RNA sequence: GUGGAGCCGCCGCAGGUGCAGAUCUUGGUGGUAGUAGCAAAUAUUCAAACGAGAACUUUGAAGGCCGAAGUGGAGAAGGG
RNA sequence: GUGAACAGCCUCUGGCAUGUUGGAACAAUGUAGGUAAGGGAAGUCGGCAAGCCGGAUCCGUAACUUCGGGAUAAGGAUUG
RNA sequence: AACGAGAUUCCCACUGUCCCUACCUACUAUCCAGCGAAACCACAGCCAAGGGAACGGGCUUGGCGGAAUCAGCGGGGAAAG
C-alpha cells in the first residue's frame, strides 16, 4: 500500500508493515520509540535484551502507574519496562524489514530505521461479568505497525 | 570447552532461609540450578531423577540441610543451542558430610 | 503424541483404576499407533503395558 | 472544638524532614569555638561502633543514695584506628556565609583514599593525583605550592584538616576509606597552619585528640526501619478493635476549614536511618590494642586494676555482626546512634559544663566479655575449660 | 487537491425550514488507564517424547490432597 | 486405624492438579491465624470480641418446685 | 418451677478490652511477564484576606509559581451514587 511519509530515495531503502496484529498498542508504540533511527544489528541486539531483561525500554508518554526500574538510567528516565510480547511482534517483523533487504539488493550493514509508526487497529471485544448482573468489556487494542529501513552511506 | 567433573557440598539449609512451607522444596531446586550455573558457569543445566528424589525425600516444608552431588560439563549435539556445554547435575549419596570438601573426580 | 486413549482403553480391559497401569514410558511411538482394544491386547502380552501392583497398607501395627 | 482533654504533640516538630538522609557518614554541623590562646588541637574523630557490654564501676557521688558502690552501666565500646592527615582546608569568610579558599594535599596520597574518589575502582585506571602528585616535585609546581599556604595564612581565618580512615585496620568488607573534614581549634592562623603542614601524611591518635572522662558528642545516622506506619514511626495511640478499615491509623488529619492537611500531623513514611547528635557522652577508656609481637602482642585490654587478667575487651566469641577488635577503642556510656559496624563521628562538645557529674573521675572496676551470642555465662576460653574439663575433643591424645 | 455523475442561477410557488444544551434519541470515541484488578476450598517438582514454539499437553518418577455423608462409582429432573 | 460414633484427624480402592494466570520480593495498611511480662474490665453504650470451662471414672451435689425436675447444679480427685 | 440465639444488674474464674503496645505466620497490597475494565468528567486544579447569591479553583489586592512521576493517604474538590 501507501505509507506514511515515503522516503527520500526508494532505491536504496527497504520497507515493511504490519497490520491487524494483536499485542497492546502503548507498549509497542514505546518500544518502537527506543528503536527509532537506530541501526538494525544494534536493533536486533536490544530487542533480545529486553526479553533478556537486561536493558529496559523507558515508558515515556503512556507512563501512568508505570513503576521504576534502574536500567532506565540509561535513557535519561525514570521509568521503564520489559515488554516481551512487543519486542518479539517488532522483531520477527524486523527480520522481515532484512528479508526484504536482500531482495532488493540492499547492504543490511549500514540499514537505520528511519521512520517507524505504531497507530491503532480496530478493537475486537469480549466481555466480563461483574457485580449486581453488569457486563462490561474485556476490548483488546491490536496494531498496525509500520517501518521503513534505509542505507547510510 | 572442557568436559571435566567435580563434586560438591551444598548445604541447602543456608541457601533457603526465611523460605515458606510450600515453597521449601521448590526453591531448593532453583538454588542448585542457580549454584550449578554459577559453578561450571553454564545456563544449560540438567539435573536428573536420583536428585530430585533426595531433595523431595522428606516433604516440600523438611528439607535435607546438605546434600552431596557431581556436576558434569559436557556437550551437546544435533542442533543444539548457541552455547554448547551443559552440566548434568547428578547425586552421589553419603552417610556423612563431615571433613567432606569438593575434589576434583576423573 | 497424545496417550489419552491409550490410558482409557487400558484401564478398561486390565480391569483395574486409570491410576494403576503402564511403567516402561520408551516405548511411546509404539503403543500410540494402537488405537483399538484388540491391538491393547496385544501390547499387554508382549510385556510394554504392565498392571503396576496395589499400594501397601499394612495393618501390622 | 476543644478537645475536652489536652494531650501533648505526638513527636517532635523539631525534627521534621523524616527523610532518608542523605549522608551515611555523619557530617558535624558546628564545631566547637576555637581560640588562640589553646593549644592547638583536632576537635573530631571518626570511630566505628562494634557493640554494647556493660560494665561495673565503684559510683563516687556525695549525697546520693548510691555513694561509695559498685554500678553497672551500659557502655558501647567503637573501634577507632588512628587517622590519617591528607589535607588541609583553608576557609575565609563572607558576608554570605564560610567560603572554601583553597585546598592543598599530601605529597603521596593513600591508596585507600584514592578509592574513595571512584563509584567503580575495578572498571578505572586509578588515574587520580597522577597529575597532581607532579607539582610537589617538579620546582615550578612547588614554588607556587608554597605560595598557596602565605596566602592561606593571609586571608583565611578558619582552617580545617582533611583526614581519612585506615579500613585496613578493621574487619569489614569496604575497604574505602571514609573522608572527612576537621577543624582544628588552637592558636593564632600560623601556627594552626604550620600545625598542618608538619604533620601531612602523618597518623593521629584517638588519644590525642581525647582524652579520659572527657565529654563528647556522638553523631550519626539512626538505625533504619524502614517504611513504617503511623503507630510506629509517631507512636500514635491504635484506634480499638470494631474499627472498619484499619487499626493502626490516626483517625482524624484535620478540621474542615484549614481544607489542606497540615504539616504537623502524624502520616505513614520511612521510619529510622535519620541524621542524630547525641549531646553529653561520657567516655569511660581510651584501650590500646594489640601491641608488638618481640614478647607477645598482648591482648590485655579490659584489665582493670582489680581484674589483673589476660582479657580483651573482644568478647567470647567475636562480637555479634561486627568481627574482633584489633585496635584503639574508645568506651561511652549509654546507647550510641546507629547499626553496628557503622560509621559515626566523634566530636568534643560545644558547650562547657562542671555539673558535677560532668568533670568526675571514673574507676572501672569489671568489664565483662561474656558472649553476646546468646546468654554467655563465661569469659576466657581458659575460665571455661578450667571449669568445663576435658571434653570428646581429643579423643585420640 | 481528492472524488466519479449529476447540478446550479434568476421569477413565482410549497414545506417534515437552520441547534450547543432538553439527567435529549441512536451511533462513535476519549481522559481516567496499561490503572483497579486476573488472591475462597494447603502444592507442586525432575527428566523425556511430540513440536516452529511448553510454568499449563501426554508420559515416567517423586511429593501431596479428596478419604467411603468423597474431588469415588451409577441415575431422576433438566440439557440436546 | 483412633473413638461411644455415618464426629474430627490419618491412609487404601478410585479420583484429582489447588479451582479464570505465573515469577521475584517480604514495606506500610489490611484480611485470616496466633502469643505476651506486671495488673485483670480500669476499655466500652454495654465483658462486644477473644479467652477460660470441656471427654470419662470415682466422690459430692444447694435454694426452689407443678415433687417430674433443678442437674453434667456448684465443688472436688484421678488419667501415661 | 421448667424452658428462652429474649431485655437487664452484680459476683467468682478467665483473659491484649484496656494500661501500651510488640512480634511472628499465611494470603494480598508492592515489583515484573501476559492479559485488562468501570465509576466519574463545563473547563480545570497552590493559598490568605476582601467583596459577592452573606463559606472562591478562577475575580480583586497580596503570598508566590519549574519537567515527568512512583508508594501511601483520607484535609478538601460544599467528591461520587
Ligand atoms: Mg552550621
Amino acid at each position: 500500500v501507501r505509507y506514511s511519509l515515503d522516503p527520500e530515495n526508494p532505491t536504496k531503502s527497504c520497507k515493511s508493515r504490519g497490520s491487524n496484529l494483536r499485542v497492546h498498542f502503548k507498549n509497542t508504540r514505546e518500544t518502537a520509540q527506543a528503536i527509532k533511527g537506530m541501526h538494525i544489528r544494534k536493533a536486533t541486539k536490544y530487542l533480545k535484551d529486553v526479553t533478556l531483561q537486561k536493558q529496559c525500554v523507558p515508558f515515556r508518554r503512556y507512563n501512568g502507574g508505570v513503576g521504576r526500574c534502574a536500567q532506565a538510567k540509561q535513557w535519561g528516565w525514570t521509568q521503564g519496562r520489559w515488554p516481551k510480547k512487543s519486542a518479539e511482534f517488532l522483531l520477527h517483523m524486523l527480520k522481515n524489514a532484512e528479508s526484504n533487504a536482500e531482495l532488493k539488493g540492499l547492504d543490511v550493514d549500514s540499514l537505520v530505521i528511519e521512520h517507524i509508526q505504531v497507530n491503532k487497529a480496530p478493537k475486537m471485544r469480549r466481555r466480563t461479568y461483574r457485580a449486581h448482573g453488569r457486563i462490561n468489556p474485556y476490548m483488546s487494542s491490536p496494531c498496525h505497525i509500520e517501518m521503513i529501513l534505509t542505507e547510510k552511506e | 570447552n572442557e568436559v571435566v567433573t567435580r563434586e560438591y557440598t551444598i548445604n541447602i539449609h543456608k541457601r533457603i532461609h526465611g523460605v515458606g512451607f510450600k515453597k521449601r522444596a521448590p526453591r531448593a531446586l532453583k538454588e542448585i540450578r542457580k549454584f550449578a550455573m554459577k559453578e561450571m558457569g553454564t545456563p544449560d543445566v540438567r539435573i536428573d531423577t536420583r536428585l530430585n528424589k533426595a531433595v523431595w525425600a522428606k516433604g516440600i516444608r523438611n528439607v535435607p540441610y546438605r546434600i552431596r552431588v557431581r556436576l558434569s560439563r559436557k556437550r551437546n549435539e544435533d542442533e543444539d543451542s548457541p552455547n554448547k556445554l551443559y552440566t548434568l547435575v547428578t547425586y552421589v549419596p553419603v552417610t556423612t558430610f563431615k571433613n567432606l570438601q569438593t575434589v576434583n573426580v576423573d | 503424541s497424545m496417550l489419552r486413549l491409550q490410558k482409557r482403553l487400558a484401564s478398561s480391559v486390565l480391569r483395574c483404576g486409570k491410576k494403576k497401569v503402564w511403567l516402561d514410558p520408551n516405548e511411546t511411538n509404539e503403543i500410540a499407533n494402537a488405537n483399538s482394544r484388540q491391538q491393547i491386547r496385544k501390547l499387554i502380552k508382549d510385556g510394554l503395558i504392565i498392571r503396576k501392583p496395589v499400594t501397601v497398607h499394612s495393618r501390622a501395627r | 472544638s476543644h478537645r475536652k482533654f489536652s494531650a501533648p504533640r505526638h513527636g517532635s516538630l523539631g525534627f521534621l524532614p523524616r527523610k532518608r538522609s542523605s549522608r551515611h557518614r555523619g557530617k558535624v554541623k558546628s564545631f566547637p569555638k576555637d581560640d588562640p590562646s589553646k593549644p592547638v588541637h583536632l576537635t573530631a574523630f571518626l570511630g566505628y561502633k562494634a557493640g554494647m557490654t556493660h560494665i561495673v564501676r565503684e559510683v563516687d557521688r556525695p549525697g546520693s543514695k548510691v555513694n561509695k558502690k559498685e554500678v553497672v552501666e551500659a557502655v558501647t565500646i567503637v573501634e577507632t584506628p588512628p587517622m590519617v592527615v591528607v589535607g588541609i582546608v583553608g576557609y575565609v569568610e563572607t558576608p554570605r556565609g564560610l567560603r572554601t579558599f583553597k585546598t592543598v594535599f599530601a605529597e603521596h596520597i593513600s591508596d585507600e583514599c584514592k578509592r574513595r574518589f571512584y563509584k567503580n575502582w575495578h572498571k578505572s585506571k586509578k588515574k587520580a593525583f597522577t597529575k597532581y602528585c607532579k607539582k610537589w616535585q617538579d620546582e615550578d609546581g612547588k614554588k607556587q605550592l608554597e605560595k598557596d599556604f602565605s596566602s592561606m595564612k593571609k586571608y583565611c581565618q578558619v582552617i580545617r584538616v582533611i583526614a581519612h580512615t585506615q579500613m585496613r585496620l578493621l574487619p569489614l568488607r569496604q575497604k574505602k576509606a571514609h573522608l572527612m573534614e576537621i577543624q582544628v581549634n588552637g592558636g593564632t592562623v600560623a601556627e594552626k597552619l604550620d600545625w598542618a603542614r608538619e604533620r601531612l601524611e602523618q597518623q593521629v591518635p584517638v588519644n590525642q585528640v581525647f582524652g579520659q572522662d572527657e565529654m563528647i558528642d556522638v553523631i550519626g545516622v539512626t538505625k533504619g526501619k524502614g517504611y513504617k506506619g503511623v503507630t510506629s514511626r509517631w507512636h500514635t495511640k491504635k484506634l480499638p478493635r470494631k474499627t472498619h478499615r484499619g487499626l493502626r491509623k490516626v483517625a482524624c488529619i484535620g478540621a474542615w476549614h484549614p481544607a489542606r492537611v497540615a504539616f504537623s500531623v502524624a502520616r505513614a513514611g520511612q521510619k529510622g536511618y535519620h541524621h542524630r547528635t547525641e549531646i553529653n557522652k561520657k567516655i569511660y577508656k581510651i584501650g590500646q590494642g594489640y601491641l608488638i609481637k618481640d614478647g607477645k602482642l598482648i591482648k590485655n585490654n579490659a584489665s582493670t586494676d582489680y581484674d589483673l587478667s589476660d582479657k580483651s575487651i573482644n568478647p567470647l566469641g567475636g562480637f555479634v555482626h561486627y568481627g574482633e577488635v584489633t585496635n584503639d577503642f574508645v568506651m561511652l556510656k549509654g546507647c550510641v546512634v546507629g547499626t553496628k559496624k557503622r560509621v559515626l563521628t566523634l566530636r568534643k562538645s560545644l558547650l562547657v559544663q562542671t555539673k558535677r557529674r560532668a568533670l568526675e573521675k571514673i574507676d572501672l572496676k569489671f568489664i565483662d566479655t561474656t558472649s553476646k551470642f546468646g546468654h554467655g555465662r563465661f569469659q576466657t576460653m581458659e575460665e571455661k575449660k578450667a571449669f568445663m574439663g576435658p571434653l570428646k575433643k581429643d579423643r585420640i591424645a
